């Protein structure tokens, strides 16, 4: 089947930010045209990559793609927020040992200082500036509801929490 | 629209443009910012003759206010004669009189200028243990001059600074030196050099320097004061938004009630500060019964450069109630304090925390600035307390030695006020 | 009556009005006939519109003339953003439009 | 070794060391740093008769060259007499002659002082388009003076700075103003003011400052509490550094005095906080007298990830002194509260702001948790005030009904302590 | 001959030697007999050793006394950091060791 790829990979963006959904599978059938499915409705884009420009609140929701095959792609979900700090994350469900990058991101390239990540309530790591937590070998205990506290323009802001859960790759 | 009192300002032609041989001159007064019509203007010319003529008013488009100009034309010894304009607005009050007294010419002098220099930190980037601020008032026409230093706007004692004036030729030069600890300088406080010269004010500002100064908008929302709620009976709430970056455009500021019932019209002031920000204040009148019965009011702040809307809300405290205890005291007489005394008041065991404290003397409630009042703090048991301190002078207690400390508080009975008198001599 | 020229005057805002946070630059046209008088405000030789309010008086009972005051209303900050302030008076009694000007710092 | 010419220098006593009534004086010339032997020294004494004397040379240990002193003792009008010493070194050359001409009281060294002042940045901390540096040479005996500016040790063009000189009484003052671009100031180059007075060089330097928070870390440094200082006589100061990273590599914490005298060991302590940050706290005991006489203490922190060392400094106040007034009151009985009272203490008009407040009952100091004291705030005139509040029980005042409010403050005499007792029944 | 006391003098370094970067503090002991004279260097009331060179002449042919010059050699920074410089002369002709001193502030 054609799986759906995200550039940048992050399914949680800010209002107004861009993202481009690309969708590809094994080339058993030659690539001619693609179908897009915002919420269930067919989008007016044929191209294999759809560029979601300037996010609005209505740009939220279930996304899906399709080719001339007999069967469809998975229901990737894209929530869109306007707020001060969004604790972005690579994937919402991962299997151990895949790369996981986390990023406590601030509105319009703004720089968040005194950044602290929380995993399930406890302080996982703190750094002076914003950082890219990166765990390449996710453990099954890594599953938690995460959130990050930061300081943007001298004021304190907590991101909305986001739960992530790992699974065992055998079975 | 509410009744508004006019602001009266002079209007004289500028004397470099006035010919010296002109035997006659026209001056005037602008009365602007009042509701409703009319005002009456009279002119006292001293001893000269004069012709008074008042124009029809102009309705200001932006605010709907009225602006009228009343002119006087005089002849004779015009340049040396005092001139007074007296404006009465009987809608404001029957005895409302604005008296503005001035001359045709306030004369021409060279502008003084002000600049502030500072100690340099050393070759390693470290501050010295004390910081010198040197306020320099460059060449001005010799005259009486005063320099005041302010720390975040509050006057410091003159003992902590020096001042020096020299004269070279026909021009004076003034310098003032202020000494500060390194600790105060590193705390990012802002210091103002205030120059008073011939009844005109100049100023300059400084704070600890910086390679960069990020700042963001913050917002605060007050409750009505008990004094305004129960004595004045005209409660208001204020949404104050500070430290916004003066970008392009006006900041969107909206009042709403959780019930969906209508809000009154609010007033809005925007003011640039010494420290580089723009502070916006919005004041909303609230209903007295509305507030007392538990309504919740919301201030919503939006701006295109903001990430999200900023929201603040305010409502009557849901805690229990308890009446204030009041105690007033005078300090004893001792050496060095013969003609100035200090009075004190303790207000305690009240609940909830919002309270207004004033001092009354001889059938006038003295201005709030005369005294100081601490912030409410928790008692060990149940309720809050505050202290108030009032320095008084000999003429006041010789006028009347009874000084009343009064607290206004929602739980006080029977009329939401409690007061106690003290006499210093007994 | 005959055609009377306007006596053109200009008045800055007072320092107390600058303390109040507003500014009203006045151009006075005293004792003119006929009533058709045009006042054009310029600030640093840039024409202004939408902030000029002209209070026009009645016909005087002694000399049968009229009086006018054009009030240019600005903010305090917008007042000290500029230096030169002038008003141009076009009238039948003036062969050319008379421009009266002043500056902030000379006063 | 190699052949080296002697360096010839005069040798005369200080003008304050030579008695005015001396009938004879001994002067000399030191010829140092020459190799091999010998040198030949002669003296021109003018019209006076004197006795010359040549000593054997002493070999310099560091280079192996020789150093000799040639003295001359004269009598008569030796103060006004001009003396020449003529040294030749025949290994160097046959006609190398060093003629050093000087008087017995030619001059004493006179150190002009150097200080660098600088332009302001404004009230928002932003830099102006240019930076002024003002080098001041204040209060020196008049004479020839030159001022040169260096940028990273290279002489800048003469037209880029302007110097001026004034005189007052005996003492002279000189100033020089340098204009820099904002970019140059912000590049962190070092600027040196080089003053050459009577041929000798005096220097001061500056570079872009360091604003106390390089990587978002904060550091705070307290003063001793007056109670610790004057009652326990064990004053301590505390340096606390917050928001460090929990990485490896221990932080380097060092204490020091500006005078270089030794400091004791401190209580170095680290602990990770619940929010994932790391705080380091150290408490240093300091000498009581050392503090009272105005020593400056410095806390210096270095972490491997920080780009430069971070320093904080603390010292005693530089303002005037005023002892506190202490007033103590007992509340009267309030209906329904038979078994409790509140004691209020007003402490006022003291300078500087540092103060400790204690309460005592039955000659023993009560726990701090029993009473609440406000933070120092300014009075209306000179000095600061605080209020203290203590709730007491019937058992306590029936045990002993006298309670003492005691203030410890640096300006109080004779032992930095003033107290006032109060009774609830009277 | 008879026991002669040293006339003890102290000479500061010249400012030209400070321009050269060295400093030679001289203590002159004039006209003393016998030759056994001890010179000690007290810099800010701290005894110095290993940086002093004593030059002694032969017996004079007129008074049969001796002349000594003790030279304390230091750097310019080492000279400028210290304030009071003194030489203490112990000799048979002196009942107490005579200390002759000067101060950098007044020299
Ligand atoms: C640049 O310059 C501007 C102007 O000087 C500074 O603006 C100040 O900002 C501070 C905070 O950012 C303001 O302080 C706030 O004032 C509010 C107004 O309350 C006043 O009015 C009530 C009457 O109802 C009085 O009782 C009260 O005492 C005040 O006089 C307060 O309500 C705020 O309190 C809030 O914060 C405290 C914590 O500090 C909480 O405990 C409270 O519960 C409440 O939430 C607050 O104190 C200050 O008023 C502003 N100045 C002016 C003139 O308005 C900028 O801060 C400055 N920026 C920099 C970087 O220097
Ligand atoms: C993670 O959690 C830690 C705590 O575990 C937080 O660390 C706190 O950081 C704050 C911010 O600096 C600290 O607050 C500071 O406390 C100082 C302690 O002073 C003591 O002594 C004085 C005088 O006796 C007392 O009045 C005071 O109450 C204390 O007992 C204060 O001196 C500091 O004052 C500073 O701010 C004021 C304005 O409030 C200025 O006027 C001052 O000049 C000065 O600049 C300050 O209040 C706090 O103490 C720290 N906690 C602990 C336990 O020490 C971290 O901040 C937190 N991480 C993040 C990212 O927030
Ligand atoms: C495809 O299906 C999707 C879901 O099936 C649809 O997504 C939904 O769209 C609506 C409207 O576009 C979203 O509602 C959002 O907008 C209103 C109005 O915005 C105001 O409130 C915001 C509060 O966050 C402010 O930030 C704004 O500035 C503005 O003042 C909000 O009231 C909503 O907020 C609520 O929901 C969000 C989470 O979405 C919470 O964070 C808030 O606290 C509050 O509870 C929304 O912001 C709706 O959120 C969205 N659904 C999701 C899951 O995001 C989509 O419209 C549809 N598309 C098409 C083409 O059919
Ligand atoms: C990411 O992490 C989040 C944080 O843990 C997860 O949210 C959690 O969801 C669970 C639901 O599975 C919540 O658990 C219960 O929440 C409320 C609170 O229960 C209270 O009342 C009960 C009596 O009714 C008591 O017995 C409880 O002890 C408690 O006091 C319940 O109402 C829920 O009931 C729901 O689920 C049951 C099935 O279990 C249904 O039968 C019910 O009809 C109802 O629909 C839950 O029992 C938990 O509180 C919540 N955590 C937080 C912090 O909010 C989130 O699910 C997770 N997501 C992923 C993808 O991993
Ligand atoms: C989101 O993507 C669009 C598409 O490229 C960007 O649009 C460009 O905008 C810049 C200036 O804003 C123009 O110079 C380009 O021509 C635009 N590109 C196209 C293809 O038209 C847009 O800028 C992006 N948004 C953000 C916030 O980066
Ligand atoms: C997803 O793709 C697979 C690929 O064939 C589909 O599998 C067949 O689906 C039909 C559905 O009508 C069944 O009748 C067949 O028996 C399935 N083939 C098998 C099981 O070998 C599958 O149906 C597709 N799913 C959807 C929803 O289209
Ligand atoms: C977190 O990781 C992402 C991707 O791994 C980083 O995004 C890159 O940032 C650099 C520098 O800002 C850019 O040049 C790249 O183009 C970005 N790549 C992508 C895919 O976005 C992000 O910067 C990292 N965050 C931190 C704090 O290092
Ligand atoms: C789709 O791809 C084609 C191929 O280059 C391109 O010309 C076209 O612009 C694309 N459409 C969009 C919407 O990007
Ligand atoms: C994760 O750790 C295990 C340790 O047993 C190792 O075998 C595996 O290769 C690691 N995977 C990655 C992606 O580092």
């Amino acid at each position: 089947k054609p799986k759906v790829s995200l550039n940048p990979p992050w399914n949680r963006i800010f209002k107004g930010e861009n993202v481009t959904l690309t969708c590809n599978g094994n080339n058993f059938f030659e690539v001619s045209s693609t179908k897009w499915f915002h919420n269930g409705s067919l989008s007016e884009e044929t191209n294999s990559s759809l560029n979601i420009v300037n996010a609005k609140f209505e740009d939220s929701g279930e996304y899906k793609c399709q080719h001339q095959q007999v069967n469809e792609s998975e229901p990737v979900y894209l929530e869109v927020f306007s707020d001060w700090l969004l604790l972005q994350a690579s994937a919402e469900v991962v299997m151990e040992g895949q790369p996981l990058f986390l990023r406590c991101h601030g509105w319009r390239n703004w720089d968040v200082y005194k950044v602290i990540y929380y995993k399930d309530g406890e302080a996982l790591k703190y750094w002076y500036e914003n950082h890219n937590i990166s765990i390449t070998n996710a453990t099954v205990e890594d599953s938690g509801t995460y959130y990050c506290t930061g300081k943007v323009w001298q004021l304190d802001y907590e991101s909305e929490p986001l739960n992530i859960t790992v699974i065992k790759a055998p079975r | 629209a509410s009744t508004q009192s006019p602001s009266v300002f002079p209007l004289t032609r500028c004397c470099k443009n006035i010919p010296s041989n002109a035997t006659s001159v026209t001056l005037g007064c602008l009365a602007t910012g009042y509701f409703p019509e009319p005002v009456m203007v009279t002119w006292d010319t001293g001893s000269l003759n004069g012709t008074t003529m008042t124009l029809p008013a102009t309705t200001l488009t932006l605010s709907g206010h009225y602006a009228t100009i009343s002119l006087l034309t005089v002849s004779g010894a015009w340049a040396k004669q005092m001139f007074t304009c007296r404006v009465a607005h009987t809608p404001s009050s029957t005895d409302w009189v604005d008296n503005k007294t001035f001359s045709v010419c306030s004369r021409d002098f060279t502008p003084p200028t002000v600049k502030i220099l500072q100690s340099s930190c050393d070759g390693g980037g470290h501050f010295p243990p004390t910081i010198q601020l040197l306020c320099l008032v460059s060449g001005y026409t010799p005259g009486t001059i005063n320099i005041t230093w302010l720390e975040d706007g509050q006057v410091m004692d003159v003992d902590l600074s020096t001042a020096s004036t020299t004269q070279e030729g026909e021009l004076a030069s003034t310098q003032s030196e202020l000494t500060l600890s390194q600790k105060h300088w590193l705390s990012d406080r802002t210091y103002t050099c205030q120059v008073t010269y011939q009844g005109h004010t100049f100023e300059d500002s400084t704070k600890k320097c910086a390679d960069s100064n990020p700042r963001g908008v913050s917002a605060y929302l007050s409750r009505p004061s008990p004094f305004d709620l129960f004595i004045r009976k005209s409660p208001t709430i204020t949404c104050l938004v500070v430290d916004l970056a003066p970008s392009k455009g006006t900041v969107n500021l909206t009042w709403s009630r959780a019930s969906g019932k209508p809000v009154n019209h609010s007033t809005r002031k925007e003011e640039k500060q010494r420290n580089g920000t723009l502070t916006v204040t919005s004041t909303l009148p609230v209903g007295t019964r509305d507030w007392i019965e538990g309504e919740t009011y919301q201030c919503r702040v939006t701006h295109p450069h903001l990430p999200r809307a900023l929201m603040r809300s305010t409502t009557k405290t849901s805690g229990p109630r308890a009446a204030p205890e009041v105690y007033a005291f005078a300090t004893p007489e001792w050496p060095g304090s013969r003609d100035k005394r200090t009075l004190a008041c303790l207000i305690q065991n009240f609940m909830p925390e919002d309270i207004s404290v004033q001092w009354l003397h001889n059938e006038v409630q003295l201005p709030d600035a005369r005294h100081s009042t601490t912030q409410p703090r928790k008692t060990k048991g149940s309720g809050f307390f505050v202290f108030s301190r009032l320095e008084v002078t000999r003429a006041e207690w010789e006028q009347k030695d009874e000084f009343i400390c009064r607290a206004v508080h929602e739980a006080a009975s029977p009329s939401q006020t409690v007061q106690r008198a003290v006499s210093s001599v007994a | 009556r005959t055609v009377g020229a306007p006596s053109v005057f200009i008045f800055p805002p007072s320092d107390e009005q600058l303390k109040s946070g507003t500014a009203s630059v006045v151009c006075l046209l005293n004792n003119f006939y006929p009533r058709e008088a045009k006042v054009q405000w310029k600030v640093d030789n840039a024409l202004q519109s939408g902030n000029s309010q002209e209070s026009v008086t009645e016909q005087d009972s002694k000399d049968s003339t009229y009086s006018l005051s054009s009030t240019l209303t600005l903010s305090k900050a917008d007042y000290e953003k500029h230096k030169v302030y002038a008003c141009e008076v076009t009238h039948q009694g003036l062969s050319s439009p008379v421009t009266k000007s002043f500056n902030r710092g000379e006063c």
